[PDB]
């Protein structure tokens, strides 16, 4: 009936769907053409978002439901069965994303019942779930990784380790990493005034200056930018302000193109301009 | 603040190491407070026991056996991004 | 160091043309020892490894297999009783041949 | 017990004293599999780490290592291997639980893994309280 995410595949290649009837659909698209190719079923609440991994991994392509757990499929030699299974929350899931292509096959899947999840697949397949609770007052609702951030010798680059989550509190920024076991985020920024749907960070081409967009419920665009690198800076600048609530809002990787979805049925795509005032170019459907 | 002073304490550890100062370094970390960085950096050396191994015969016993597990946890951390 | 599923690749292979070619001989020739420790080293990821790959089990047991029926393959069979009877469905086979008490 | 070959010292019993230890050793694991066979099945659909826990106590230390290597742990495989009863390591197991029995709310280790450490000490129904299995 009705979809809720349905993100590409690599090089767009498939389009895992996810709509509310518990049925995570793989289409095709070759050449424009919408093509279904398997229909992954196996929860008893409504699919919510849904992110593929990386092509060094193989095929892989997780997706989150409302039923508590978090479903890891493969796709090999036409067998799309379902690998590792996820089931450490204590209500449902709202967004789930991996991260980088680069940091193996580490995906971050938020609850809602103030937790969240990070599972880590190690040189098997044993993933390391860590997670506690005592999160935001109402829990997540918005989970996405920053840009590949880098770090002279001759073997595995590093890069920024592992550190990123997202509460619905009000409060979505990044998180920043240490030396010891996991990692000790440390970014507060709160500029919302009701519960924020989804906060997708902007992809790095290059610069430091790295950005972050958010929307709440209250009908207002934040993005957070920062100044420089290791700096104490979150200033955010409000883009837009509606009438509706906002659902989600997508980044581009060109000109970092801000696709804000939500309002009254209607995308609306935000660019940057010269001045450093955001504007709208057009009108989508 | 403490984003900041955790990276700045990590790039001074960094700099410490590439210098040549491990000791420095760890009595570095353990004024500052990050007992966990000092004993996972600690880790480098290898299991040397005194009552085995009759050449280097020392006092007591130093190192630990999961190397290989602390040099694949700092692998993955390395490959790890977008954080420190 | 590590070139093992290429090796049984590549003899399952020559094990299946030499058993289509030649269903008398039945012998071990030297590489059929490692063919098998390599096959085995291979299923084991996917019997106690905590890896979820059914694609590459199923390759693995598909080059397994392929030389069962030549020589004595002393294992040849598919998952046992530990985490097919609370399943089913896949991994189910390489085990029909006992008709009667031996 | 008697032996076969003769040693040079005949004034110490120490093969008869461990072929008596290894005979008994073999006796009791063989009358705890039957106690142990039906209880490894039941304890593989709650943890992991238990199946080696459970098969160390058979008398058995491949059987052990290779589920601690097949549940993706490194360090419990090569703690495993030194289960022979000597000094060295029965002092630093008793360092490494003092250790982590304080720090911030005495860690966070599992229940599995505790006994483990705790038998390579030792000592499991003594020292330490803090970790006995009683």
């Amino acid at each position: 009936d009705m979809i809720h995410d349905a993100q590409m595949d690599y090089y767009g290649t498939r389009l895992a769907t996810c709509s509310s009837d518990r049925s995570v659909k793989i289409f095709d698209v070759r050449n424009g053409g919408q093509i279904l190719i398997a229909d992954l079923r196996g929860h008893e609440g409504p699919v919510w978002q849904v992110a593929w991994a990386h092509p060094m991994y193989g095929n892989i392509l997780a997706s989150c439901s409302y039923d508590r757990k978090v479903i890891i499929w493969r796709e090999e030699n036409g067998t799309w069965e379902k690998s590792h299974e996820h089931a450490g929350h204590d209500s449902s899931v709202n967004s789930v994303c991996w991260a980088p292509h680069d940091y193996g096959l580490i995906l971050a899947c938020g609850s809602s019942d103030g937790a969240i999840s990070l599972l880590t697949y190690t040189g098997e397949g044993q993933w390391e779930v860590k997670k506690i609770n005592n999160a935001h007052t109402i829990g997540c609702n918005a989970v996405s990784w920053a840009p590949a951030v880098v770090p002279p010798s001759g073997q595995k680059p590093n890069y920024i380790k592992r550190f990123a989550s997202g509460g619905c509190d009000n409060l979505i920024k990044l998180w920043k990493e240490e030396e010891d076991g996991q990692w000790k985020e440390e970014q507060k920024l709160e500029a919302h005034s009701d519960w924020v749907r989804d906060v997708a960070w902007a992809p790095s081409i290059g610069l430091p200056t790295s950005t972050i967009a958010s929307c709440s419920q209250d009908g207002r665009v934040f993005i957070w930018t920062c100044d420089d690198a290791s700096s104490n800076t979150w200033s955010p600048k409000l883009l837009h302000k509606f009438n509706d609530v906002v659902w989600h809002v997508s980044w581009s990787i060109t000109a970092n193109i801000l696709a804000v979805s939500g309002g009254d049925n209607k995308v609306t795509l935000w660019k940057e301009s010269v001045d450093g005032q955001w504007v709208c170019i057009s009108d989508v459907n | 603040l403490d984003r900041e002073d955790e990276v700045r304490l990590l790039k001074y550890l960094f700099t410490l190491i590439r210098a040549g100062m491990t000791e420095e370094a760890q009595r570095l970390c353990k004024r500052c407070g990050q007992a966990w960085r000092a004993a996972t950096l600690e880790g480098w050396k290898l299991y040397h026991d005194p009552n085995v191994n009759g050449g280097t015969e020392l006092e007591p016993v130093e190192g630990n056996p999961y190397r290989r597990i602390w040099k694949i946890s700092c692998w993955r951390m390395a490959e790890d991004e977008l954080f420190n | 160091d590590w070139e093992t599923s290429g090796l049984v690749y590549l003899d399952y292979i020559r094990v299946i043309e030499m058993l289509r070619h030649i269903q008398q001989v039945d012998c071990s020739g030297n590489d059929l020892e490692q063919l098998h420790i390599k096959v085995t080293s291979l299923c084991s990821r996917i019997e106690q490894i905590q890896c979820y790959s059914a694609k590459d089990r199923l390759a693995q047991s598909d080059m397994a297999k392929r030389v069962a029926n030549l020589s004595t393959p002393d294992p040849q069979r598919v998952p046992l009783r530990l985490l097919a009877p609370h399943i089913g469905r896949l991994p189910m086979p390489e085990d029909y041949a006992m008709d009667e008490l031996r | 017990l008697k032996e076969l070959d003769s040693q040079l010292n005949e004034p110490r019993e120490y093969i008869q004293i461990l072929e008596r230890r290894r005979a008994f050793s073999r006796w009791l694991s063989c009358t705890a599999t039957p106690q142990i066979e039906e209880e490894v099945s039941l304890t593989q659909k709650n943890s992991p780490v238990e199946a080696v826990f459970s098969y160390l106590t058979g008398k058995r230390i491949s059987e052990a290592c290779s589920l601690a290597q097949q549940s993706g742990d490194h360090r419990l495989a090569l703690l495993l291997s030194q289960f022979v009863g000597s000094q060295s390591v029965r002092e630093l197991l008793t360092m490494q639980l003092v250790d982590w029995h304080q720090l911030q709310a005495d860690s966070f280790i599992q229940d599995e893994r505790l006994r483990i450490f705790a038998l390579l000490a030792g000592k499991p129904v003594w020292q330490l309280s803090e970790k006995k299995q009683i």
